């Protein structure tokens, strides 16, 4: 890669969460070097080799990672080394990078190596959004920052001890979370005002930890809390009204299956917070092929293709349901996107006639009767559950007032069939 | 012989075999670190265990008798039930859970049963049980009440099965950190050992709580694991209990702050005191009575024919006795029946009054009305659930004296639910059926020659 | 004679009923698990159960002299009130409630109050009661902390005199867990024993591991129930006291939202910073002077005929003062008040300009108007509050000069609310009115003629 | 002279008179229940208090002479501005609060700073500068994280004055739990008396007792008392930050919403994966480059008055380089600045093909579109940033050889957010101008040879 896109290619991402893991080192064994004695000169050259691995990667990761990364100007992808270099420059990343590396036996010197804290959000965003469930993430995240918290406070009751170990400070500074008790006791205002502030950042601590569980809590159990807001709204309507229970419980099924299939339980308000663009190419993608497979549209202009995809509206019709009776008005076009469907012949109906599988359009026939002039000429039921794609007659009526050419080319067809 | 997954029967087997998993998980860690809780109920402890087997075997013939639905339909057929399941990592773990490892009781004597720990693999079926009653049960909080304090149970019990086990690794009575001596008359009985580990670890998964201090470098490094593990627990759990609250407080806190909103424009726009004052006791009315959220938003996402269901099986018997929808089609009584509106008036409210536009046709579903003066202080004509008026203002009719026009004056004398027909809704109607669309023009024209409106 | 069970009358009994009801809910309890409280004050307790049994029985004359909403009117039928009371949960427990137990005195001795515990089955009352309070106080979150704060004191009140039995039936003084021996003139003492239960409670409650330690395995068990309850309670706490953070500033994050996202799009689009000071100064307005509702969206929560009599109360006294809807139809006028729309307009913020579209005609209610030159330094007139223009560049005046086109320059000296009523909505409000509209621009052109236009 | 209260003046008023108001709530029981503390710095409270009550009397004097938005002005007339300060209950409450009770001292003696409890009255103000403080700051959950800090600090302190209090009413070393007593030279010193005072409600209400137990029976319903009130406090710090975390990830919370239901969507539709990495690619660039909420939703919660001049400052000067549109009328200019709405288009997105019909003129703000024909990778022109195309489908010229009809492909290499505006809108915006409507028409007829 002569210029990585930060976007994609998950390589940059692997190597991110190298520049991380150094980070994290950075951040972590800083302060267990000041205060604990693990710096001693037996194996001072195994923190000092690390260090120079964690500064190594960090040179690194300004020279010849962060350099080479496209970015946008203009909205335009820019993909040249001239000006990515210069808009790294220009960007505060690189002012913080540079300040990450001032090198100043204390490990205190190595505090700003925790200052590259941009490339752990970064990487914390294309976790986010390269993984799905991003909440369990977040809750690692959360209880990283809980743990660090807990190991800062650890050093600094031991450094503050002075005036295995680690674990007996660990254990204190946990104990000592949210309880002031355990600390001793203050004989002057200073000494409160430390102990109050100790205090105060424990609860602080376990508050965003509390709270980070509230909202991934929420977050993961908000489209369940609507749909059932949703159904117990519906249930509380029907019961007002004395409904019988046959068309609750219809429902009802209609409810868990919408929910345990689509997982939206509405796909039209989803499509009005998306781009026009968005809208159009998602339903090119789903339903073009199938509505050009039709030869009632042939030869007619695309745009009204395009404009009838944005206006199909997605039905779920349950088992064994007349999606139109013997001589009911035909005013719809039904698409099978998924399921089985029953044209029903033979004597009072219950043989079918023929059956048509996802896909597949029938209806559209009816799309061109004016006043109503079209009959359902048998009866169509759904075998099971199944996902149509229902045009009205009177949404094609709105889109063809804005093609004269295609609205006169389909008249023709109406009239030269029936 | 296929069991659907949203049936009952499938809700009875998920209880039946999530017997057996809650007793493999709260027990199998039980008897493995209390010797004595496995040691003197053996038989009980194998006669439960053989149970377990059995109902796990019969679990897994269920996995492939239970049906998926395959392009919206449930597959019957058992090759593709057992290929589907076979697939599936749930296979994997119900195999896994059913290695013949009761065999290594011989090999490592009757005092390890960490060798069932497999049975604890089937988990799955109990989150699936649990989650499948959670939306079940006619009472979601309290059962998810109920689920958080059996996981805080199981919890803690496995934190005490766990201190029981690394006081037995690092000796009894060795610290006192460690439980004590088992030789002791009141601490050696094993209901004391599990309720007093079940105590400490209830101490020691809360920092807050206070117990005998670690004294060497393991009980810290283990009392500082149960430290960090409970705050995700009962982080975890305060933060479900407090969506719980957000849940059921939302519906509240949305109506309160509609309430809010409404009374912070009237005062704004000085509305007068009497007009906030009948605001505030239609929307104490609206409270009382359960009816915050209106239908067009609670039956937004349902589709076209189950809307028409329930308003058929709502609004037919009372729209067909009409006189001019009395000799209609079926199917423009689907068609109108679905742009039926509700309305609610309060108490001495005017619906119409004498000079209005006709451009909606009234239906009492619920409430009284009454035909008053211009004074409204006399009543000409009370109306009852099932009436109708409003049928001729809609209609267009060529040449009527009092076209468009309320000829008589309907005052609300109570909470009246009723549903509106609009004039254009109706024509919008009415274009899929002009055979219809004449024939109630004609009745329009025998009702108004009936009464010389003509 | 009925009761509304929406009047205050119903509230105050609400009130009066709780007051025995949370008498038995604590004292009944505490009567139970504290002996000496019975017995030292049997002459008071006495007095005061008969009295709460008197406001039972005057609780059930009240439920079934209450009135329901049949048909939206309240029912006055003494008959059918007690056949709704009778077919209901609640008869029931009332009736479970008000069984005589006191006859058990007899049988049991005066040492034994836990026999009238079904005088806690009216918890319905306090309850309703408790929901019918914050519905209609002005302090809704208040009144919310409080009601919470007085069910964790009952919970923990309980819990105090489970505490107090407990270690009755253990024994005083056995070990150091229970209650010291009663046989102490200290601790032996009435009140030190409540006092001392309730202290235990709480640190058993709301917190962990304060207590003394306990002995024997009744103890750690109930050590550890009382963990999990009050892990709950800290838990409910929790989750209201962020829910009623969360929603009283809901508006204002809403609003910090709405502010944030026109802050990065006018940073995004760059535009000047002058503009960013405006609006920044206009949300500063808009937040401080109490009006960040939208009024659409405020409005659309209403019925109808309710956001119509808003609209009639705020806009048709206004409306009659314009000139040529001084004298209108009636329906015209709330028809033209129901299509007026709001605008707000910044000090020195130009409505319109000479040459501008003249579309819409607008009506001042809140704000003072400036006429002004070319320069718009020099100050031809004001117009004050009820204030009207532009009512004749609406009307379709034939061969009229400045055809909808502004003669003046209208600028805002201060904050000014304007409805505007369109060109657009008053032909789509006039087109079920011929007369009035031909009427309209009869009174429009004579206006004209009478300025020398036209 | 009127203040304004939205000025900065206002503010700086507010924080001047909250430093007293924070001094009362704080200090005053301090004294009251120190009695060794206000026997030692007598002269410094007088001058003190005294002080404390002149900025009492001036900020009466501030609320007679501030200013109310009354019919949209803020009304300078100071007999109204007084009527308005004296209608209301913050006049009493301020009465009450500069009531002299100083002059009981000389009754009562100098041992009683409990008589002037009154001047904690003013508290309204103090919680009117915060609240100020809230809706002005650039860091409202910071301020907020304060604020709390300092409610729980004051009640802290005052639980602890309330409990050296009933230390001193039982008896200084009476018991183990009362403050002991002060003739010993080591628990006799005001700083470590005020220093143990603190450190017990601490220990008290934030750790639910960790203080040596109780003897007496008040000292148990003290106790109590100060665990609810410190189990409120604790519950009141938790889900004040936890509704802060939500107020500072609401955003990201909704735009993570919606990927997950857009990839739901796209997984359950069996939508291509290109289709759905470009759809990933396109709302990560939303959501990097914040420009997340559609234009119409971010600006439908502003008064049209304010953003037509937020609309007419991003794109009227754009379009007077519109060659129909360089010489009109500026009504005209501004109204299809208000019409023409936004589009973003991703990278291989068509905006307009080949014999297509043009509905709409589109004019790009921020793009690198390129003209392509038949083959789609011909690239004949780039526009960049100013330039606009199918102003010439848009308007109905008398003779075309494409009627209504785009001319060429369209095609953006990068991502763009260009403008539209229908042919709709433009007749629309067109009605009320027919010399316009004339001269556009002839404007745009006498081009198309070229
Ligand atoms: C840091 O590790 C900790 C892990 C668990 C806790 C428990 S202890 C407890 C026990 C009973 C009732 C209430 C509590 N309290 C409040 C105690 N005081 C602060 C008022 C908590 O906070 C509990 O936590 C939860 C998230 O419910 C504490 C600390
Ligand atoms: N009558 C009939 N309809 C069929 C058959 N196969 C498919 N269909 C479709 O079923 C539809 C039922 O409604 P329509 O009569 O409008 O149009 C019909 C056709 O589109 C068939 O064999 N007979
Ligand atoms: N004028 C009149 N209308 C009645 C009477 N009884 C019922 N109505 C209905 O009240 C309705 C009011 O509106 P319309 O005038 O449209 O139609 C009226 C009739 O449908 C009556 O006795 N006189
Ligand atoms: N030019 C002018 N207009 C006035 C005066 N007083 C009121 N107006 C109104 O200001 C209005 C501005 O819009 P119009 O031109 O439609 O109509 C104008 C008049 O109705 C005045 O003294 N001079
Ligand atoms: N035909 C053509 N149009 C171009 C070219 N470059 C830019 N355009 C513009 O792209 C526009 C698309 O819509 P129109 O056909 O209305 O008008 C077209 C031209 O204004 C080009 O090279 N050839």
């Amino acid at each position: 890669p002569q210029s990585i896109d930060p976007l994609t290619n998950l390589m940059y991402v692997l190597w991110l969460f190298f520049v991380v893991m150094a980070w994290n080192w950075n951040c972590w064994l800083i302060p267990v070097r000041w205060a604990f004695p693990y710096q001693t000169p037996d194996n001072i050259h195994h923190w000092l080799l690390m260090d120079y691995l964690c500064d190594l990667i960090y040179f690194l990761d300004i020279t010849v990672f962060q350099t080479r990364l496209q970015f946008v100007r203009g909205g335009d992808i820019i993909t040249d080394k001239k000006d990515m270099r210069n808009n790294y420059l220009k960007s505060r990343r690189f002012k913080m990078d540079l300040l990450s590396l001032l090198p100043l036996v204390n490990p205190l010197l190595r505090l700003p190596r925790c200052l590259k804290y941009m490339a752990f959000f970064e990487f914390n965003s294309r976790l986010e959004s390269i993984l799905s469930k991003a909440y369990v993430y977040r809750v690692i995240r959360t209880t990283a920052y809980l743990l660090y918290s807990l190991h800062l406070n650890s050093c600094l009751y031991y450094w503050a001890s002075a005036y295995n170990s680690y674990i007996r400070c660990y254990y204190f500074a946990v104990k000592t979370l949210i309880t002031i008790g355990g600390l001793p006791d203050p004989k002057t205002l200073f000494e409160i005002v430390f102990q109050l502030l100790n205090y105060f950042t424990g609860v602080f601590a376990f508050s965003v930890m509390i709270g980070q569980m509230r909202d991934v809590v929420g977050a993961a159990t908000a489209g369940q809390t609507y749909y059932r807001s949703c159904m117990d709204s519906t249930v509380k309507y029907m019961n007002f009204y004395k409904i019988p229970k046959s068309v609750q419980n219809r429902v009802k099924t209609w409810y868990e299956y919408t929910w345990h299939s689509q997982g939206m339980l509405d796909e039209s308000e989803l499509m009005v917070q998306l781009p026009d663009k968005m809208r159009l190419d998602l339903a090119i993608d789903v339903n073009y092929n199938i509505v050009s497979k039709v030869a009632l549209f042939q030869g007619c202009d695309r745009q009204m293709i395009f404009d009838m995809l944005k206006r199909l509206r997605s039905v779920v019709y349950l088992p064994n349901d007349y999606v139109c009776k013997k001589g009911e008005i035909g005013r719809e076009m039904y698409i099978i996107q998924a399921g089985q469907v029953q044209v029903l012949g033979g004597p009072d109906g219950k043989s079918v006639l023929v059956t048509l599988k996802a896909g597949s359009v029938f209806g559209e026939i009816s799309l061109l009767a004016v006043g109503g002039g079209n009959r359902r000429t048998a009866n169509v039921v759904a075998h099971g559950f199944t996902n149509l794609f229902i045009l009205d007659k009177k949404d094609l009526n709105e889109i063809l007032v804005h093609y004269p050419e295609s609205q006169k080319l389909l008249r023709k067809k109406a009239r030269r069939m029936l | 012989v296929v069991i659907d997954p949203s049936g009952n029967t499938y809700y009875n087997w998920l209880f039946c075999i999530t017997l057996p998993v809650m007793y493999n998980w709260t027990m199998v860690i039980a008897r493995a670190c209390f010797d004595e809780l496995q040691s003197d109920y053996l038989e009980y402890w194998l006669i439960l265990d053989y149970v377990s087997d059995i109902v796990y075997l019969i679990d897994m013939f269920v996995r492939t008798r239970t049906g998926y639905l395959e392009q919206g339909l449930l597959v019957k057929e058992e090759l593709k039930l057992i290929n589907k399941y076979k697939s599936n990592l749930q296979f994997k773990l119900d195999v896994l859970s059913l290695i013949p490892t009761d065999l290594l009781y011989f090999k490592l004597g009757w005092n390890y049963p960490e060798i069932r720990l497999n049975r604890l693999l089937r988990f799955s079926r109990m989150f699936e049980f649990f989650q499948r009653t959670e939306t079940r049960t006619n009472y979601p909080n309290i059962f998810r009440i109920s689920n958080l304090v059996m996981y805080i149970v199981i919890i803690i019990h496995w934190n005490a099965c766990v201190f029981y086990s690394i006081s037995k690794a690092i000796g009894f009575g060795n610290d006192t950190w460690v439980y004590p001596d088992i030789n002791d008359p009141e601490f050696g009985r094993l209901a004391r050992k599990y309720v007093y580990s079940l105590y400490w670890s209830t101490l020691t998964l809360t920092t807050i709580g206070e117990t005998p201090p670690p004294v060497r470098d393991s009980e810290y490094v283990f009392v500082v694991v149960d430290f960090l593990i409970g705050v995700l627990i009962f982080a975890t759990i305060v933060g479900n209990i407090g969506s719980m609250i957000s849940n059921m407080n939302a519906a509240r806190a949305e109506f309160q702050a509609r309430i809010d909103a409404i009374k912070q424009y009237m005062h704004f726009r000085n509305v007068s005191k009497d007009m906030e004052k009948r605001v505030i006791k239609w929307f104490d009315y609206l409270w009382t009575n359960k009816k915050t959220v209106d239908e067009k938003e609670v039956l937004k996402y349902l589709p076209d024919k189950l809307r028409a269901e329930i308003a058929i099986n709502v609004h037919l018997d009372t729209l067909k006795k009409v006189r001019i929808f009395a000799d209609c089609e079926a199917g423009l009584l689907v068609e109108l029946v679905l742009k039926l509106q509700p309305q609610v008036y309060s108490p001495g409210d005017y619906i119409c009054k004498k000079g209005d536009i006709g451009r909606e046709m009234y239906i009492i579903k619920e409430g009284k009305l009454a035909v008053v003066a211009d004074d409204g202080v006399t009543q000409f004509v009370v109306l009852s659930d099932g009436s109708y008026f409003g049928e001729i203002s809609i209609l267009n009719i060529k040449g009527s004296k009092a076209g468009n026009r309320r000829t008589a004056n309907i005052k609300s004398i109570g909470y009246s639910d009723l549903f509106c027909l609009s004039k254009d809704d109706l024509m919008e109607a009415l274009t899929e059926y002009p055979d219809a669309k004449t024939m109630l023009e004609e009745k329009g024209k025998q009702i108004l020659m009936k009464d010389g409106l003509l």
